[PDB]
């Protein structure tokens, strides 16, 4: 092929003139985002019913709905959860590969199927079937400081979220924020004085408020003669709180008319009254905006805030707009810093290409070549449907280098061999390529083998290894169909021959640069003769040196994802159980200033109401928005740094709870994936009591009696609060007229609000809730003092049939596949792997009796498969390496030679990360460095490199000795000749790395960890195999 | 509204 | 164990699981899971002077689901310091009961 | 029924078709209501847009968005229908008896 | 199931009855007189040999 | 018409490794349009009259 486009230019420049034009095509139409999809399909299920507790919403709704949920396609696992706060949620996980949208539509014709079974409060308010997958792109903040937050959220409803989700790649707007409503807040006393009951007052409202329809007149069965049909309209609805208050409660025979508006006031409201937000201390009504598939986040993020920004003019007097957080930017960085990267790898690529070829015309050929080969990439990237993303935008970034080698390597042939035959760079080219075409297409061929298995990796792992996978392999392919057409090419046309006869008999820099590097190339050609000489040492040497390495690699820490300096911490604040939201907001209110107190915070938002441990009126949490990373790049001003002057603020100023500041994981989507996760089910249905007793045991077992750094094993969930019971006479309930139903009614509307009919508001309809005054719900002592209407209609207070005592009860429940559970966390103790610690909390749960099983969860499901996977992959692809490199030497011993070289990449790469944490350890700084994913991305990178040396030096060994050279003299000449391309390669490849090694800022860690790991895998291995290779080949001509 | 609220807290369950 | 409880348990313990396996339809079990069995004699209906609709009303009025509510619910007066979960039974569980 | 045109334009058809936006492959959107409290939303996609995906995707959103529209909407749901609207043919029947 | 089958499905559910055998009341086992995996397996290893 | 042209040019210099004689023969588009559009605005004229 290659010489059929040294002599046809134009043809390999009309290719590369299509490969262009796809890539821009590609580039084009390619959706981005920061992250892509690495999760499975989750389906949840949200159904609300007010008034209730954990134990209520758990066996009336969530269990009936869990158990019709059987059966649906591709189910992995199932999850409940129920709290205090009259609301829960089904969690179902589906097996990877299941169309998220056909699993939702599945699961909602399965709801459809027992929602008439479920207490008709739940099917009035509905339950809402939703996947949990989110694309998040923004927060978007409306402050006054001089509206209260009703007037704010409704403006917005009204106004703002309609115009933000019409914009262009807007998926979803969520308002963080309670609707409007009618709300009657009635006295219970004057009810009791009119004979009167909740329910009466229900009753009225919904037959005085209601939709009338009238129909037409003259409709089609019509009188002859009939000329006219008009539509009649009639309303029948109320729309005001003057309206609603002149509800008619008893209609006299005097005609007194008690109203409504004498036993409550009534007036618009809110219907949760449960959250509230706050930035900076002020009150705030935020909204959450999504991406769309196929989206691109920094274009709509754009368009969102011209929209805002041209919408700002109608605010009323004081409101304002901010957006604090934003996801577009990370990856708007990444991009940047891919086009720093490929200018700065062009410039060192000029600069070593004219320091060593001597001319400037040699140095266009990879100028034009790599970014037609990154173009490609882009192609191949948009053909398969992935989207350009961080991930994507770092494989660029680290083959950059490798497609750079790709082209040095034909340019350094083509000018070494005009130097020295003296041909015409048509001649010279040819010969060169007729060297060297082979060796190339199986260094492809071994490329595409390495990075193959890396597409094979099952999980959200497997997720996040694809990208760097398909993006590396695609440009590979790409770079070498180039250098087999087009490189060829642009060296027999653009390049001048070279003065025949001359020696270089350069003047100043260039003369004294080359006697230099001449003796250098000597020396070494010297040292590798006396390496050669004596063999069984060497040998013996490469084996230690293959043993440590292997040894270093092992005594590694494992991990998945380094933790980043994402921009934010994030503060819970917990409370002790039965606090109210005030003493919460104070807390709040203590930890805002004191976020205020830190330099390195821009913006705090608080929320009350929830917290990492759960919902309630002692729970909070808030977000601090840091400065930018230019802002903070002194010791201590990284987010790890700011949660701890946080959190030791906090363990010293806040009197009642306690507050803890940490950072979130590199993917919010993907939970944190660091510890043991445990869940203890009941299969038998003791009770709860039982099962608290057990996990307490099993809490022991693992703590006292076991290997799990005891300071981690806590349990997940919400330790059992007092409660009120009400215990009901049968017979004194029954010796008067109460139903026990209207007892229900009665409580429903007395201690929670009531949903009784719909209004309209300019518009759009809203809730008319029914909550009873505030006076008569505040005490234990209220309780009894409510009244149940009789058969005869009169009213009976609760205290002649009913008493209230203080008891314990459960504050949260939790199922899991059907079966009542608690949830446990765990950490190994110290250089335990996870295998053995599973297998040990196995073991204590068999030691618990029969009826208490145990089941992993989030990431703990996935490490219960062993890591064979990962072992089978890579034998495969050495077995594939291995019949690639023995097709193309047309051997079956040489190929070994080749081998050889990976223990020296896994070697230097170990070093390299031990040695980094040994400094950062001594310097103070805490170890940062992992056998994470990066880690092994770059292993691979760098294997792949060393190993394309190697097969260059073994392909110009063999051909010498075939010529009539010895297997010594033969080894000795490879390396002489080598020794310049690799040199070039290696101090480009080194160079244009470093900047990833000293990152900092944005994504920074990971860009540190292949930093590290490339750097100081390519020199090390390098520096071993420029000496080790030769004697490879030695040894393995030698045996054989 | 609650169910909003508690797809949030779900959320942030999970992570920590 | 008879087959009335050994079809509670399966129903309760076995069938699920089945029907959460890989590649199957349905689970068919030959009987079913237990229930409360009210068997009425007409005559004492005679003899007391009542009716089928007595006893079904009689069981939907004094055998239902409460949700109590709380105490210091959200919108609270200044000065509350104290929340709890209020909680009544309502529900019957034996064949006695 | 019993609201008008702008009624049920303001409260069901307009809060599906806000809700309808990003939905892949959506070319324009279109709403009609009447005054005998009637309405729809038509959605058209691009040619080279399979009807299934669309059809799964398009009654997703519809389910996720009906947890708020109105009661008696609820009760009679919302219909989906996807066939073209010009005529193939007519088929008569006559007859003199 | 339409597009089950049956080999995988019979061993996948022998499988998890041997694991929940483990949560028994006492004096509780199970048996599958009945199944129509067995002739398939005996004739595609008959056919093999 | 502009990535027809294009496509041809493209091909032609492909198959004959020159910039010019796709060049030569890109100048007979002009030809062929000037034909198309005077035919058509002849017909019109002969149709109306
Ligand atoms: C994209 C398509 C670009 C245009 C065609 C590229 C291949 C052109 C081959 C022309 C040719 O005769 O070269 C011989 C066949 O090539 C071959 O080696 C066999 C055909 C190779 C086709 C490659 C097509 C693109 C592959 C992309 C990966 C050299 O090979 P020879 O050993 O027959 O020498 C015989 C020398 N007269
Ligand atoms: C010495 C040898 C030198 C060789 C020459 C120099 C090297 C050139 C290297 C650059 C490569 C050539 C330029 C290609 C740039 C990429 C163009 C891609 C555009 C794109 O993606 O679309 O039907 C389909 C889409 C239909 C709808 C979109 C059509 C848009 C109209 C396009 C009209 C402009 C292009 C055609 C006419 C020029
Ligand atoms: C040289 C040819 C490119 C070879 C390497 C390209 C690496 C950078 C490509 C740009 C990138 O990664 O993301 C793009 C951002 O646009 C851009 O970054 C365009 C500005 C810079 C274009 C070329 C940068 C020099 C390299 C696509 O993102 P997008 O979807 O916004 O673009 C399509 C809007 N129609
Ligand atoms: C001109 C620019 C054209 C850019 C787009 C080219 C796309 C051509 C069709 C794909 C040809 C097969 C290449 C290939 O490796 O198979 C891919 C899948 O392989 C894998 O998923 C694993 C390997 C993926 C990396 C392979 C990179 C090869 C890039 C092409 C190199 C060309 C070099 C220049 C000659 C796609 O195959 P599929 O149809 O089964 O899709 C599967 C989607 N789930
Ligand atoms: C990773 C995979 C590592 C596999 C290493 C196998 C090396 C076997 C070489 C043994 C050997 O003596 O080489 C040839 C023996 O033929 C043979 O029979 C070699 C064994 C057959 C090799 C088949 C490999 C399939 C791998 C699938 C797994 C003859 O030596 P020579 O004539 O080729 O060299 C010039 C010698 N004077
Ligand atoms: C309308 C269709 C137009 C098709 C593209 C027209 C390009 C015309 C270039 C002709 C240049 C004149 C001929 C010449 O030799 O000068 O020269 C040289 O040595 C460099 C000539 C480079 C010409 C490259 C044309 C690539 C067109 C890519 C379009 C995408
Ligand atoms: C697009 C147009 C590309 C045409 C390029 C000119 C190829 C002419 C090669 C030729 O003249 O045949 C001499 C060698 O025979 C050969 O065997 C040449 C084989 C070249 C195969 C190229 C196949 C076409 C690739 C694009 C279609």
């Amino acid at each position: 092929m290659a010489k059929f486009f040294i002599d046809r230019p134009i043809f390999a420049w009309v290719i590369s003139i299509f490969i262009i034009a796809a890539g821009i095509f590609g580039i084009k139409s390619l959706p981005v985002s920061q992250y892509p999809s690495v999760a499975a399909p989750t389906i949840t299920l949200h159904a609300i019913y007010p008034g209730a507790s954990a134990q209520v919403m758990e066996g009336s709704v969530l269990s009936v709905i869990e158990r019709n949920m059987n059966g649906v396609e591709g189910l992995d696992y199932m999850s409940t959860s129920a709290d205090s706060s009259g609301s829960g949620s089904v969690s179902l996980t589906f097996t990877p590969d299941t169309d998220e949208n056909l699993a939702q539509v599945e699961v909602q014709n399965k709801l459809s199927e027992v929602l008439s079974t479920l207490p008709a409060t739940v099917q009035q308010y509905g339950v809402t079937v939703s996947k949990a997958r989110s694309n998040f792109l923004m927060i978007v903040m409306l402050s006054s400081d001089v509206q209260s937050t009703e007037e704010m959220n409704d403006y917005a409803q009204r106004n703002v979220v309609p115009e933000l989700q019409r914009i262009e790649g807007v998926g979803q707007v969520r308002l963080f924020g309670a609707q409007r409503a009618m709300r009657i807040w009635v006295d219970p006393k004057k009810l009791q004085n009119y004979n009167l009951s909740f329910a009466d007052v229900g009753s009225a409202l919904s037959a005085q408020n209601i939709q009338i329809s009238a129909g037409s007149i003259g409709s089609l069965p019509a009188v002859r003669g009939q000329t006219v049909t008009a539509t009649v309209t009639a309303q029948g609805q109320l729309g005001t709180a003057e309206e609603f208050g002149n509800v008619i409660l008893r209609a006299n025979t005097d005609g007194s008319n008690i109203y409504l508006k004498d036993v409550a006031k009534v007036g618009l409201g809110m219907e949760d009254y449960s959250s509230s937000t706050r930035l900076n201390g002020v009150n705030t009504t935020g909204m959450a905006v999504m991406l769309s598939n196929s989206g691109n986040a920094m274009a709509t993020a754009k368009a969102v805030k011209e929209r805002l920004a041209v919408l700002e003019k109608y605010f009323p007097q004081g409101m304002s707009w901010k957006t604090p957080y934003d996801t577009s930017k990370f990856v708007e960085i990444s991009i940047e810093k891919v086009i720093h990267t490929l200018i700065e790898a062009m410039v060192l690529v000029f600069v070593v290409m004219y320091l060593f070829l001597q001319n400037i015309r040699y140095t266009l050929i990879p100028t034009i070549v790599v970014p037609i080969s990154l173009l490609g990439g882009f192609a191949f990237i948009s053909y398969m449907g992935m989207s350009i993303n961080v991930l994507t935008m770092f494989a660029m970034i680290l083959v950059i280098g490798i497609v750079v080698d790709d082209a040095i390597v034909v340019v350094e042939n083509v000018e070494r061999i005009m130097a020295g035959e003296g041909l015409p760079p048509k001649e010279a080219t040819k010969k060169a390529m007729g060297q060297i075409s082979g060796a190339v297409i199986g260094i492809t061929a071994v490329l595409i083998s390495v990075f193959v298995p890396l597409a094979m990796f099952s999980g959200a792992a497997g997720n996040i290894y694809k990208q760097f996978a398909l993006t590396m392999a695609s440009s590979i392919a790409f770079s070498a169909f180039l250098a087999l057409t087009l490189t060829p090419a642009l060296c027999a046309t653009m390049l001048k021959t070279i003065p025949k006869g001359h020696h270089e008999e350069k003047k100043g820099f260039f003369g004294w640069f080359n006697k230099k590097f001449d003796s250098w190339t000597h020396g070494y050609e010297g040292r590798v003769a006396k390496v050669l000489r004596k063999t069984f040492r060497m040998m013996v040497v490469y084996i230690g040196l293959a043993v440590v390495g292997v040894f270093l690699f092992m005594r590694l820490p494992t991990s998945f994802l380094p933790t980043e300096d994402q921009g934010f911490v994030m503060v819970s604040v917990q409370l002790p159980a039965g606090a109210t939201k005030e003493r919460t907001d104070a807390t709040l209110a203590q930890v805002t200033q004191l976020a205020k107190s830190i330099p390195e915070i821009e913006n705090i938002i608080t929320v009350s109401g929830f917290s990492f441990s759960g919902s309630g009126q002692n729970m909070a949490m808030g977000f601090a928005i840091l400065k930018d990373w230019n802002e903070r790049t002194a010791s201590g001003s990284d987010a790890v740094a700011v949660a701890g002057k946080l959190t030791g603020m906090m363990m010293g100023t806040l009197k009642d709870g306690f507050g803890i500041a940490v950072v979130p994981p590199p993917i919010l989507e993907l939970g944190n994936g660091s510890g043991l996760s445990i869940n203890l089910q009941d299969r038998n249905n003791t009770g709860h009591t039982a099962l608290l007793a057990k996990r307490n045991e099993l809490i022991q077992k693992m703590r006292a009696s076991g290997l799990f750094d005891p300071s981690t094993v806590r349990a997940g969930g919400l330790e059992d609060s007092p409660q009120l019971k009400i215990d009901i006479n049968r017979a004194a309930a029954a010796a008067q007229g109460v139903s026990f139903a209207d007892i229900r009614t009665a409580l429903a509307s007395a201690l929670s609000s009531s949903y009784v009919s719909d209004f309209p508001n300019q518009g759009r309809l809203q809730r008319v809730m029914v909550q009873a005054d505030g006076d008569a719900r505040m005490q234990p002592a209220d309780i009894l003092n409510l009244t149940v209407p009789n058969s005869s209609g009169i009213a009976v207070p609760l205290s002649s049939i009913a008493t209230v005592s203080w008891q314990m009860g459960t504050e949260q429940s939790v199922r899991f596949n059907g079966y009542p559970a608690m949830e446990l966390s765990g950490s190994p103790a110290t250089g335990v792997s996870t295998g053995q610690a599973m297998e040990a909390v196995q073991k204590m749960v068999d030691e618990l009796g029969s009826g208490y099983s145990l089941e992993w969860g989030g990431q703990s499901r996935e490490e219960a498969k062993g890591g064979s996977q990962t072992i089978a992959l890579y034998a495969l692809a050495a077995v594939a390496v291995f019949l690639v490199l023995a097709a193309l030497y047309e051997s079956w011993s040489i190929p070994l030679a080749v081998l050889l070289v990976m223990p020296l990449g896994l070697a230097g790469a170990a070093a390299g990360v031990t040695g980094r944490n040994l400094f950062e350890g001594l310097l103070g700084s805490v170890p940062s460095f992992a056998n994470d994913i990066y880690f092994q991305v770059g292993f691979v990178t760098v294997m792949g490199l060393s190993a394309k040396n190697a097969i260059l030096i073994i392909e110009f060994a063999k051909d010498l000795q075939a010529q009539g050279k010895s297997a010594v003299e033969a080894a000795l000449e490879a390396a002489r000749l080598r020794f310049r391309p690799i040199i070039m390669t290696s101090f480009a490849f080194i160079l244009g790395v470093v900047p990833l090694y000293i990152a900092g800022g944005a994504s920074s860690a990971s860009q540190r960890a292949i930093g590290t790991t490339v750097f100081w895998g390519m020199l090390i291995g390098t520096l071993l195999s420029v000496f080790l290779v030769p004697l490879f080949y030695v040894v393995v001509r030698k045996f054989f | 509204f609650k169910r909003i609220v508690q797809r949030i807290k779900d959320f942030l369950r999970n992570l920590v």
